[PDB]
């Protein structure tokens, strides 16, 4: 499912994921894209915060969910 | 007790406005963004961001400066301070993109505890509405 | 190589160091000069903290470069 990732400061990812997909899986995901160490993205939903090893699925995340990220200051 | 931090703080002081200098928020930020560091010196700092960066304004200020604000105990809330955090939530934005509309977003993201002071405030505050 | 230790007040420490050189030795150097104990001491670099053991060469540390000495919640 072609989810959407929103980041705090201003920018739109898109990420092709599935519900079984586990939340640390999402972050190496973005880490290949940006360069945001997977320690240093907290994601949260509709819900609240996401924990890593739980799945989209434990969430009821479905396509093109907007999941917010916010970086623990700079990575780099 | 004079803690050094005084001249520290000191010297910015007179920095303030002039010329945009990065050990503004090479010092102050960290006091409040490194992880945790006192909320009652990095109040008074935060605020220096707003006046000085009152202009120009930046994300990574926002986001470090929200990564304390969760991290909050809710117990030291005896000591004054909510009040210059609040306000800096506020001054900060001003109308550009529906940036503050993000924000209320994400507070509402993590549950809804007493920032409500914070929702209403800064709810009211966001689109053009002071002339 | 000649590093330096910027201070969260203003000062700035200059020491000799080594690319193999751990951490952990550097943050004893630096409680021999000041008197901050090592179970005290948080160097950061790029907005990237460094861990004990590690040496100067896993943080790609080149000569001259300025450390950012942060305090760990700072007791009082």
């Amino acid at each position: 499912m072609q989810i959407f990732v929103k980041t705090l400061t201003g920018k739109t990812i898109t990420l092709e994921v599935e519900p079984s997909d586990t939340i640390e899986n999402v972050k190496a995901k973005i880490q290949d894209k940006e360069g945001i160490p997977p320690d240093q993205q907290r994601l949260i939903f509709a819900g609240k915060q996401l924990e890593d090893g739980r799945t989209l699925s434990d969430y009821n995340i479905q396509k093109e969910s907007t999941l917010h990220l916010v970086l623990r200051l700079r990575g780099g | 007790d004079t803690k050094i931090s005084s001249a520290a703080i000191l010297g910015l002081g007179i920095a303030f406005a002039g010329s945009k200098n990065d050990e503004v928020l090479g010092l102050l930020l960290p006091i409040a963004a490194s992880t945790d560091l006192p909320i009652e010196t990095a109040a008074m700092a935060s605020l220096a961001l707003a006046h000085v960066f009152v202009g120009t304004c930046n994300g990574d200020i926002t986001t470090s400066i929200m990564d304390n604000f969760l991290e909050r105990t809710a117990i030291e809330l005896k000591t004054d301070w909510v009040r210059f955090l609040a306000l800096a939530l506020g001054i900060l934005y001003m109308g550009q993109g529906e940036q503050v509309d993000d924000v209320l977003e994400t507070i509402s993201a993590i549950e809804h505890p007493m920032t409500s002071a914070i929702e209403v405030l800064v709810g009211s505050c966001a689109y053009t509405g002071t002339g």
